[PDB]
DNA sequence: TCGGAAGAGATTCAGAG
RNA sequence: UCCGCGGCGCG
DNA sequence: CTCTGAATCTCTTCCGACGCGCCGCGA
C-alpha cells in the first residue's frame, strides 16, 4: 500500500520504527491465520487454543 | 495560492498580503540579492517598478499584454514619494535635481 | 518621470515649509460622524488637502470634469483629482520654537558641540528648568553662562535689564541667530595650531569641520530650531474605518491632535495674558509633544495610549526592520506569484517543472485574455472573464498554446544565495503540488518533506530572455563559491548506480564474453546473468585527438555486466576506466566535472538526465533495502566491555587505597572507556564490512559485503562511520551541559534498548544542538546582511587596469601538512609576473595569462612552488576592479565578463556555508626533505650542539626538487643536532627546547662576572634548604630595594685576564641583563663556554564569532606590540605597571617611547636589533597595527589565512578571491599626513579613490601629491562611512546618517546599487550596465 | 525549443550583450512584424531570435545596417511624397 | 485627549614643571 | 479594504 | 605642591535571519 524510502533511517537513526514494522508483519499475521480459522468455520475450541 | 492582480493597499499601495486578501507573495531582500548576484537587471527593474508599485506603469502594461505587445514603461515607485513626504514632514528638507 | 541625476538634502527654511503648504491647519478636529466629512482647518480639511473624490465639492457645487481646475466659491476646496490628497502637504505655526530632538539627542549633540555647551545644560534650558544668559559689557556676567533660578533672580534683582537671560528654546534661537561662523572658524583653527593635546585637537578638529559644513551648505543654523511645523498629507496618515462605525486612528494622528492641543492651549494663555509660571508650563508641555511627535522613546519614558504600548511616531516609521526602507522600498509584495507545496517528478527533463493547472490558469489569466482576443474568440475583457471562468475547454487550449516557451521563476525562502532563485520552463499537470527535478532540487537546499516554494512569472519579453539566457537550470552548473558543480547526484541515484558497479567474486553466467554493451543489457534483461557477474567485453572509445577529432579505439577489457550497461549511456570522449569501478558519490562528481572539462555545456546535461533516469531504474530494480538482521552487533563487544569495567573498577580501588588523585583517577578512566570503545568501534566495523562466500571452483574467499546499511555507508549514499558506529557500535562519551564529559559512558547500542539513564543523558546533546541551530541562523542571516551591504558597491568596471602588483601564492602549509596546495589557490588567477621555470632563467608562463587547468597541470609537472597572481586588492581602477585582477568566474570557467558584479557574489558566498559552522619539547621530522632555517642566527657550543638567538625562527623541510614539504616554529634558544641543509628521514629529532622556561644565551666562552648588581638589592642569595643547591634570583620591583632600581642586575663576559670582552660585531661590552624575577644556576665567577645558556624562566573561540570578529575588524584584547620602527631597542625609565621602553634608530635621528606593560612577558633584552614589523612582545594580532607595519598584502594574507583555517577546518571551500574582494571593501579609508599643494586637511578622513584621484591629478601638473595611510576600518563604519547617504540610511542607524547628511548638505549620485534598487531604474551591473555608458555619454555630453 | 544558449552566447561574447541584441531583434519581429528570416515551427520570437543569432545571420551591427537602410527607405519615401506634393501644387 | 561591543563624557593618576 | 498587537503553527 | 594629559571608569545607545499559515483581540 505505501512505499517508503529506506535511506532515510540510518541517518536520521530511527531503528526503532523498522522494528515496529516487524511487529507489524507479526501481528497482522496472526490475524489473517485467525481470520482464515474463522473463515472456515471450524470449531470454536480450537481457535480459543490458539 | 496564485494571483495575477487583484485588490492594492491604501497607503504604500503595493499587493496585499496573505492568502485570505488573495495578495501576491513577497519578492524579500534576499531575492533581490540572488537578482543582483545575476546581470538580470531588466527583471529586477519589472518587479519593483510595474509589476509592484507603479500605479499607472501597471496599467499600462495591462493594458499592452492584453494588446499582446510585450511593451514596458518604468515610473516612479509610489513608496519612494511616500519616504518622501515623511522626511519632508520630519523638518529635513530632501528633493530631486537635474530634473 | 522627473529624469533625476541626483538627491539633496539639507534643513528645512520655515519660509520654504511655509511654501510647500496650501494652509495651515488650527484644530484639532478630525472627521464629521454626522456626514463622514472633514471638519474645515481640521488635520483632513478638505479645502486644504483637496476633495475626498475626484471633482467632488465639499459643497456638491460641481459634479464633473466640465468644471475640472476650479475653486468652490462657497469654500475653498478644488475641482480636481484624490491623487493631491497624497500630495499635499499642511503646516502648523507654533507661538513659541521648540528644538528639534533629533539635533539635540543625536549621540554627538550637533547644536551642543557647535555652541561647545554640555548636553546637561541644553536639556535643562531647553526643558524648562533654568534661564541662560547672553552678556552686556555693564555686567560681569558672561554669554552662555548657565544660570539656576535662584542666581537668575540674584543676578537680575541688582542688573536686571543690564544683561539678558532667556528659557531654553528663544534664548538657543537668539543665541544661534546672534552668531558669525567666519570669526569662529579661524579662532578654532588657531586655537588648533596653537594647542598640543589631541583631545583638544580632535574637538577643535571636529568643531572647524562642522563650522565649514554649515558655511559650505549656506544652511542658517538657527533653522536647527523649528518655528513652523510640517503636517504630513492625510492619506499616507490615514484614518481607516472598523466593524460597527468605529475608525482606527493612525498614531501619527493622535500625535498632531496633541501637538495642536497643546499649540492651541499655549496661543490662548497667552492672548489673554497668563501669568509667567503657567505659560512656561504650557510651552514646555509643547516643547515635550513636539519629542513625543517625531522622535517618541527617544528620551525619557515613551508616551503610550490605551493598549499601554507606545506610540509610533515618524522616526519610528522608518527605524527598525517594520520602517519603511526595509520593508517597503526593499522587498515589495508583487503580482502575478503563486506558492505550493513542492513535490518530486523523475519524468521531467533537467530545464522543466511541473505547474499545477490551476496556477497556471490564474498567473497567465491575462496572457489568456490578450490571446483569446486575439484569435477573436472573445470580443470585449467581460466575454474573457465570464468563459475563463466557465473554463470552456478552448481556454486550456489557449492556456497549452502561450506557455510553451514561457519561462517562470521559482524561489525558495530564504534564498541563501543566488541559486535560490532559477528559471524553468514550465509543463502542465493536473494536482496541486509544484514538480521539481530532484537534481536541482538539490541544489535549492530544499527537501520533499513540506517545503514550499514560490513561483513568478517574468511579463516582458526582455525579462523572459534574461530568464532563458541567465537563470535557465541548464547555465547554472557551476557553484559560485567554487568550480566543482552543483547538480550533484544524492540518495537513490548515487545507491543505484553503487550497486550498478559492484562486482562478485561468483554471479550467474562468470565468465563469458559479449561481442557489444547491448548484449550484456540483453542478457541482463533476459536474466542469464546477474549484474555483478565480472566478464571480458569488447567496448569501443574515443578520445580527442590532437586536432580535436574524437578518434576511436576498439578493445576487449575485463568489466561487470552493470559496467557495460552504465557505459552504455557515456558520451563519446571520455575513457572507459572511468566506469570501471565502484562508484561513489565523489566519482560521479569529478565524472559530471571531467564530463564538463572535456566536452561542451550540452552533452553534459543530457549526461546529467541520462545518469539520473538510469539511477532511478536501477536502484528500483535492486530492492534494496534495510531490515533488523542487518546491524550485526559484533559479539566481540561483551567482552571488551568486561574488560573495560575490570579496568574501572581497578583504577577506582587503587584511588580507594588513596594512591592517585581524584583528577587523574577521573582522566585514566575517560581513557580508557575511550579506548574500549574505539576497540569495539574497529571490531563492529572490521566485522559488518566484509564476508565470506564460496568462489567458483568451490573454495571460500573474502569480498565487500552486500550488507544494505553497510553498503548505504559505503557508496556514500547517506549516512557515515559515525551513524553506522551508533546504530551497532557503542556511542561512547558524552558530554554535560557544561561541556564535561560523563565518566560512565552510554554502553547499549541502539540496536538493543538504551536504559533511561542512558537515553537521559543523551537528551543533553539534542536540545544544546537544536537550539545551536535555532539561534545560529539569526547571526548567519545578520552576518551575510552587512557582507552585502559592504560589498554591494564593487562591479567589474574596465578590462585590465595594467597593474604589475599582485600577491604571492604558495601552498598553505602547518605543522608538515599541506593543508592547500598550490594548484585550487592559483587555478583561475591571472599572473602578475611572468612565471620561470625552476632553476632556469627561461620564462615558463608568461605574464597576464589566465592560469587554467592546463596551465596548472603545467605547473605542477615542473614543480613550481609559488606564483604571483593579480589580486583584487591590489587593482588600480577607480570604482570598480578589472576583469585581469578579478580572473576566472568559477561560474563559467572562463575570463569574467565586464558588468558583472561580484561583491554580492562573493558576500552571499561567504554568508551561506556560515550555517553550517559551529557556535557553542623537541622536533621530530615526519618525511624526507632538507632542513632549511627561515630566519636564524645560531651559536655552537662544546656540546656540539647548536643554539637560536632568532626568536622567530622556523625549520622548513623542503622537497628534493625545492619545493616546501613541512615547517615548524622553534623557540628561543633551543638546541639543534643538525646543521642547515643536512637530509632528513621521518620520526628523526632535529631540535629540542623546554618549553618550561626561557633561557639566556652566551655566544662566546669566556669567565662571567656579575655588573651592575647588589645581593640584597637587585639579586637574592636563594638556598633551597626544601629543593637543592644554591642559586641566585632577581629581586622583582616589588622585592627590590631602591638601589636595586637603578642597578639592572647582569654579567659581562670577560677573558682571561678578566678584561671585558667586547660583543663580536658591535661596540657594545658583552653584557647580559637579568630581567626581572629571573633565575640563573651558575654563581659569580665560572667559566662558560660558547653557545651557552644560564637562565631560568617561569612562564579556541568558537568559528562564526570568530569570523565574525575577523570580518569586524575587533581589537583583540590582548594585542602583541611590534617593532614600529627600525633600530635597536633600549631600556629606560621606570614607573608603576608600566616599563618606558625606547627603540633608538639606528641612524634615524628620532627615538621612541613606549608604555610596555610589564606583566606580559617582554622578549626583549637590551640587546636586541630589530626593524619595522618585528614583533617586540606576543600575542593576539591586532589588524589596524598589522597594517600600518606591513602594509595591505601583509593584512590580506592574515585575514584570508584565518577565514580559509576556520572554513577548512569545517570542511567547506571557498575560493579566496571572495575574501581578497571584502578586504578592498573594508579597506577605503585614508588618511592624509602632508597636503602637499592639494585642498585637503591634515588628518582628514577621505575615500581612498578620491585622494588617488587628485594625487594623480596634481602630480600630472607637476605639483607636490598629498601622501596617505590607510585604515582599517571594520564593515559596519564602512558601510556607514560611503558618500551614498541613502544606502546608509537604508542599512542602520538611520537617524544618525540623517542629520549627518541634513547639517552637512551632502549630496547623493545615486551610482551604487541599493540606490538605484530604491529610485527603480536599471540598476548598474549585468544587463542594466550598458544602458548607464550610454547614459553617462549622454551626461559627458549634457 | 532551445535546450541551452550556450553556442549563440560563445558567437556574441558577452552574454548580457546577447539578452540586449535578441531583445531589439525581438521587439522588432513582434510589433514592427517584420517576418523571421528562419522556419518558425510554432516556436515564440524570443527563441526564434535565439535561432537566428546562433546562426549569425543576425549581430548588433547587423541590426545596425538594417535600421540604417529602412531609415535611408524611410527618408526617400518622405522626399519622394513631398516631391510629388510639389508637383500636385505646380 | 540580557549580554556584548562601541562611543562619548567625566573622573582619577602619573609625569613634568 | 484595513493598521495592527498578542498568540500558537510550519518551513 | 600644582597643572595637564592620558588612561580608566561610567553611562548611554545599538543589534541580536528570510518566508508563509491559522486564532484572538483592538479606549
Ligand atoms: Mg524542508
Ligand atoms: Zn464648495
Ligand atoms: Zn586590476
Amino acid at each position: 500500500d505505501i512505499v517508503l524510502n529506506p535511506l532515510g533511517v540510518p541517518s536520521r537513526m530511527n531503528i526503532g520504527q523498522i522494528l515496529e514494522t516487524h511487529l507489524g508483519m507479526a501481528a497482522k499475521g496472526i490475524g489473517d491465520k485467525i481470520n482464515a480459522m474463522l473463515k472456515q468455520q471450524q470449531e470454536v475450541a480450537k481457535l480459543r487454543e490458539f | 495560492h496564485a494571483r495575477s492582480t487583484g485588490s492594492y493597499s491604501l497607503v504604500t499601495q503595493q499587493p496585499l498580503g496573505g492568502k485570505a486578501q488573495f495578495g501576491g507573495q513577497r519578492f524579500g531582500e534576499m531575492e533581490v540579492w540572488a537578482l543582483e548576484a545575476y546581470g538580470a537587471a531588466y527583471t529586477l527593474q519589472e518587479m519593483l517598478t510595474v509589476k509592484s508599485d507603479d500605479v499607472n506603469g501597471r496599467t499600462k502594461m495591462y493594458k499592452n499584454i492584453v494588446d499582446g505587445n510585450h511593451q514596458m514603461e518604468p515610473g516612479m515607485p509610489e513608496s519612494f514619494n511616500v519616504l518622501l513626504k515623511e522626511i519632508r514632514s520630519l523638518g529635513i528638507n530632501i528633493e530631486l535635481e537635474d530634473e | 518621470t522627473e529624469e533625476f541625476d541626483a538627491i539633496k538634502i539639507a534643513l528645512a527654511s520655515p519660509d520654504m515649509i511655509r511654501s510647500w503648504s496650501f494652509g495651515e491647519v488650527k484644530k484639532p478636529e478630525t472627521i464629521n460622524y454626522r456626514t463622514f466629512k472633514p471638519e474645515r482647518d481640521g488635520l483632513f480639511c478638505a479645502r486644504i488637502f483637496g476633495p475626498v473624490k475626484d471633482y467632488e465639492c465639499l459643497c456638491g457645487k460641481y459634479k464633473r470634469l466640465k468644471h475640472r481646475g476650479v475653486i468652490c466659491e462657497k469654500c475653498g476646496v478644488e475641482v480636481t483629482q484624490t491623487k493631491v490628497r497624497r500630495e499635499r502637504m499642511g503646516h502648523i505655526e507654533l507661538a513659541s520654537p521648540t528644538a528639534h530632538i533629533w539635533f539635540l539627542k543625536s549621540l554627538p549633540s550637533r547644536i551642543g558641540l557647535l555652541l561647545d555647551m554640555p548636553l546637561r545644560d541644553i536639556e535643562r534650558v531647553l526643558y524648562f528648568e533654568s534661564y541662560v544668559v547672553i552678556e552686556g559689557g555693564m555686567t560681569n556676567l558672561e554669554r552662555q553662562q548657565i544660570l539656576t533660578e535662584e542666581q537668575y533672580l540674584d543676578a537680575l534683582e541688582e542688573f536686571g535689564d543690564e544683561f539678558d537671560a532667556k528659557m531654553g528654546a528663544e534664548a538657543i534661537q537668539a543665541l544661534l541667530k546672534s552668531m558669525d561662523l567666519e570669526q569662529e572658524c579661524e579662532q578654532l583653527r588657531e586655537e588648533l595650531n596653537e594647542t598640543n593635546s589631541e583631545t583638544k585637537r580632535k574637538k577643535l578638529t571636529k568643531r572647524i569641520k562642522l563650522l565649514e559644513a554649515f558655511v559650505q551648505s549656506g544652511n542658517k543654523p538657527e533653522w536647527m530650531i523649528l518655528t513652523v511645523l510640517p503636517v504630513l498629507p492625510p492619506d499616507l496618515r490615514p484614518l481607516v474605518p472598523l466593524d460597527g462605525g468605529r475608525f482606527a486612528t493612525s498614531d501619527l494622528n493622535d500625535l498632531y491632535r496633541r501637538v495642536i492641543n497643546r499649540n492651541n492651549r499655549l496661543k490662548r494663555l497667552l492672548d489673554l495674558a497668563a501669568p509667567d509660571i503657567i505659560v512656561r508650563n504650557e510651552k514646555r508641555m509643547l516643547q515635550e509633544a513636539v519629542d513625543a511627535l517625531l522622535d517618541n522613546g527617544r528620551r525619557g519614558r515613551a508616551i503610550t495610549g490605551s493598549n499601554k504600548r507606545p506610540l509610533k511616531s515618524l522616526a519610528d516609521m522608518i527605524k527598525g526592520k517594520q520602517g519603511r526602507f526595509r520593508q517597503n522600498l526593499l522587498g515589495k509584495r508583487v503580482d502575478y506569484s503563486g506558492r505550493s507545496v513542492i513535490t518530486v517528478g523523475p519524468y521531467l527533463r533537467l530545464h522543466q517543472c511541473g505547474l499545477p493547472k490551476k496556477m497556471a490558469l490564474e498567473l497567465f489569466k491575462p496572457f489568456i485574455y490578450g490571446k483569446l482576443e486575439l484569435r477573436g474568440l472573445a470580443t470585449t475583457i467581460k466575454a474573457a472573464k465570464k468563459m475563463v471562468e466557465r473554463e470552456e475547454a478552448v481556454v486550456w487550449d489557449i492556456l497549452d498554446e502561450v506557455i510553451r516557451e514561457h519561462p517562470v521563476l521559482l524561489n525558495r525562502a530564504p534564498t541563501l544565495h543566488r541559486l535560490g532563485i532559477q528559471a524553468f520552463e514550465p509543463v502542465l499537470i493536473e494536482g496541486k503540488a509544484i514538480q521539481l527535478h530532484p537534481l536541482v532540487c538539490a541544489a535549492y537546499n530544499a527537501d520533499f518533506d513540506g517545503d514550499q516554494m514560490a513561483v513568478h512569472v517574468p511579463l516582458t519579453l526582455e525579462a523572459q530572455l534574461e530568464a532563458r539566457a541567465l537563470m535557465m537550470s541548464t547555465n547554472n552548473i557551476l557553484s559560485p563559491a567554487n568550480g566543482e558543480p552543483i547538480i550533484v547526484p544524492s540518495q537513490d541515484v548515487v545507491l543505484g548506480l553503487y550497486y550498478m558497479t559492484r562486482d562478485c567474486v561468483n554471479a550467474k553466467g562468470e565468465g563469458m564474453v559479449l561481442t557489444g554493451p547491448k548484449e550484456a543489457e540483453r542478457l541482463y534483461r533476459s536474466g542469464l546473468a546477474s549484474l555483478h557477474a565480472r566478464v571480458k567485453v569488447r567496448i569501443t572509445e574515443y578520445e580527442k585527438d590532437a586536432n580535436g577529432e574524437l578518434v576511436a579505439k576498439t578493445s576487449l577489457k575485463d568489466t561487470t555486466v552493470g559496467r557495460a550497461i552504465l557505459w552504455m549511456i557515456v558520451p563519446k570522449g571520455l575513457p572507459y576506466s572511468i566506469v570501471n569501478q565502484a562508484l561513489g558519490k565523489k566519482a560521479i562528481s569529478k565524472m559530471l566535472n571531467t564530463c564538463y572539462r572535456i566536452l561542451g555545456l550540452k552533452p553534459t546535461v543530457i549526461f546529467a538526465d541520462q545518469i539520473m533516469y538510469t539511477g532511478f531504474a536501477y536502484a528500483a530494480r535492486s530492492g534494496a533495502s534495510v531490515g533488523i538482521d542487518d546491524m550485526v552487533i559484533p559479539e566481540k563487544k561483551h567482552e571488551i566491555i568486561s574488560e573495560a569495567e575490570a579496568e574501572v573498577a581497578e583504577i577506582q580501588e587503587q584511588f580507594q587505597s588513596g594512591l592517585v588523585t581524584a583528577g587523574e583517577r577521573y582522566n585514566k578512566v575517560i581513557d580508557i572507556w575511550a579506548a574500549a570503545n574505539d576497540r569495539v568501534s574497529k571490531a563492529m566495523m572490521d566485522n559488518l564490512q566484509t564476508e565470506t562466500v564460496i568462489n567458483r571452483d568451490g573454495q571460500e574467499e573474502k569480498q565487500v559485503s552486500f550488507n544494505s546499511i553497510y553498503m548505504m555507508a559505503d557508496s556514500g549514499a547517506r549516512g557515515s562511520a559515525a551513524q553506522i558506529r551508533q546504530l551497532a557500535g557503542m556511542r561512547g562519551l558524552m558530554a554535560k551541559p557544561d561541556g564535561s564529559i560523563i565518566e560512565t559512558p552510554i554502553t547499549a547500542n541502539f540496536r538493543e534498548g538504551l536504559n533511561v539513564l542512558q537515553y537521559f543523558i543523551s537528551t543533553h546533546g539534542a536540545r544544546k544542538g537544536l537550539a545551536d541551530t535555532a539561534l545560529k541562523t539569526a547571526n548567519s542571516g545578520y552576518l551575510t546582511r552587512r557582507l552585502v551591504d559592504v560589498a554591494q558597491d564593487l562591479v567589474v568596471t574596465e578590462d585590465d587596469c595594467g597593474t604589475h602588483e599582485g600577491i604571492m601564492m604558495t601552498p598553505v602549509i602547518e605543522g608538515g601538512d599541506v593543508k592547500e596546495p598550490l594548484r585550487d589557490r592559483v587555478l583561475g588567477r591571472v599572473t602578475a609576473e611572468d612565471v620561470l621555470k625552476p632553476g632556469t632563467a627561461d620564462i615558463l608562463v608568461p605574464r597576464n595569462t589566465l592560469l587554467h587547468e592546463q596551465w596548472c597541470d603545467l605547473l605542477e609537472e615542473n614543480s613550481v612552488d609559488a606564483v604571483k597572481v593579480r589580486s583584487v586588492v591590489s587593482c588600480d581602477t577607480d570604482f570598480g576592479v578589472c576583469a585581469h585582477c578579478y580572473g576566472r568566474d568559477l561560474a563559467r570557467g572562463h575570463i569574467i565578463n565586464k558588468g558583472e558584479a561580484i561583491g554580492v557574489i562573493a558576500a552571499q558566498s561567504i554568508g551561506e556555508p556560515g550555517t553550517q559552522l559551529t557556535m557553542r619539547s623537541s622536533i621530530q621530522v615526519k618525511n624526507k626533505g632538507s632542513i632549511k632555517l627561515s630566519n636564524v642566527k645560531s651559536v655552537v657550543n662544546s656540546s656540539g650542539k647548536l643554539v637560536i638567538t632568532s626568536r622567530n625562527t622556523e625549520l622548513k623541510l623542503i622537497d628534493e626538487f625545492g619545493r616546501t614539504k613541512e615547517s615548524y616554529k622553534v623557540p628561543y634558544g633551543a638546541v639543534l643536532a643538525k646543521g642547515d641543509g643536512e637530509q632528513v628521514a621521518g620520526g628523526e629529532t632535529v631540535a629540542n627546547w623546554d618549553p618550561h622556561t626561557m633561557p639566556v644565551i652566551t655566544e662566546v666562552s669566556g669567565f662571567v662576572r656579575f655588573t651592575d648588581m647588589i645581593d640584597g638589592q637587585t639579586i637574592t642569595r636563594q638556598t633551597d634548604e626544601l629543593t637543592g643547591l644554591s642559586s641566585l634570583v632577581v629581586l622583582d620591583s616589588a622585592e627590590r630595594t631602591a638601589g636595586g632600581k637603578d642597578l639592572r642586575p647582569a654579567l659581562k663576559i670577560v677573558d682571561a685576564q678578566g678584561n671585558d670582552v667586547l660583543i663580536p660585531g658591535t661596540d657594545m661590552p658583552a653584557q647580559y641583563f637579568l630581567p626581572g624575577k629571573a633565575i640563573v644556576q651558575l654563581e659569580d665567577g665560572v667559566q662558560i663556554s660558547s653557545g651557552d645558556t644560564l637562565a631560568r624562566i617561569p612562564q579556541i573561540t568558537g568559528g562564526l564569532p570568530r569570523v565574525a570578529d575577523l570580518f569586524e575588524a575587533r581589537r583583540p584584547k590582548e594585542p602583541a606590540i611590534l617593532a614600529e620602527i627600525s633600530g635597536i631597542v633600549s631600556f629606560g625609565k621606570e614607573t608603576k605597571g608600566k616599563r618606558r621602553l625606547v627603540i633608538t634608530p639606528v641612524d634615524g635621528s628620532d627615538p621612541y617611547e613606549e608604555m610596555i606593560p610589564k606583566w606580559r612577558q617582554l622578549n626583549v633584552f637590551e640587546g636586541e636589533r630589530v626593524e619595522r614589523g618585528d614583533v617586540i612582545s606576543d600575542g593576539p594580532e591586532a589588524p589596524h597595527d598589522i597594517l600600518r607595519l606591513r602594509g595591505v598584502h601583509a593584512v590580506t594574507r592574515y585575514i584570508v589565512n584565518e577565514v580559509q583555517d576556520v572554513y577548512r577546518l569545517q570542511g567547506v571551500k571557498i575560493n579566496d578571491k571572495h575574501i581578497e574582494v571584502i578586504v578592498r571593501q573594508m579597506l577605503r579609508k585614508a588618511t592624509i599626513v602632508n597636503a602637499g599643494s592639494s585642498d585637503f586637511l591634515e588628518g582628514e578622513q577621505v575615500e581612498y579613490s578620491r585622494v588617488k584621484i587628485a594625487n594623480r591629478e596634481l602630480e600630472a601638473n607637476g605639483k607636490v601629491g598629498a601622501t596617505y595611510s590607510r585604515d582599517l576600518l571594520g564593515i559596519t563604519k564602512a558601510s556607514l562611512a560611503t558618500e551614498s547617504f541613502i544606502s546608509a540610511a537604508s542599512f542602520q542607524e538611520t537617524t544618525r546618517v540623517l542629520t549627518e547628511a541634513a547639517v552637512a548638505g551632502k549630496r547623493d549620485e545615486l551610482r551604487g546599487l541599493k540606490e538605484n534598487v530604491i529610485v527603480g531604474r536599471l540598476i548598474p551591473a549585468g544587463t542594466g550596465y550598458a544602458y548607464h555608458q550610454d547614459r553617462m555619454r549622454r551626461r559627458a555630453a549634457g | 525549443a532551445r535546450v541551452t544558449v550556450q553556442d549563440a552566447v560563445e558567437k556574441i561574447g558577452n552574454r548580457f550583450d546577447l539578452v540586449l541584441v535578441a531583445a531589439r531583434r525581438a521587439r522588432q519581429m513582434q510589433v514592427g512584424g517584420k517576418d523571421p528570416l528562419v522556419p518558425e515551427e510554432n516556436d515564440k520570437t524570443t527563441v526564434i531570435a535565439l535561432r537566428e543569432i546562433e546562426e549569425g545571420l543576425i549581430n548588433n551591427q547587423i541590426l545596425d545596417v538594417r535600421e540604417r537602410q529602412e531609415q535611408q527607405e524611410q527618408e526617400a519615401a518622405e522626399l519622394q511624397a513631398v516631391t510629388a506634393i510639389a508637383e500636385g501644387r505646380r
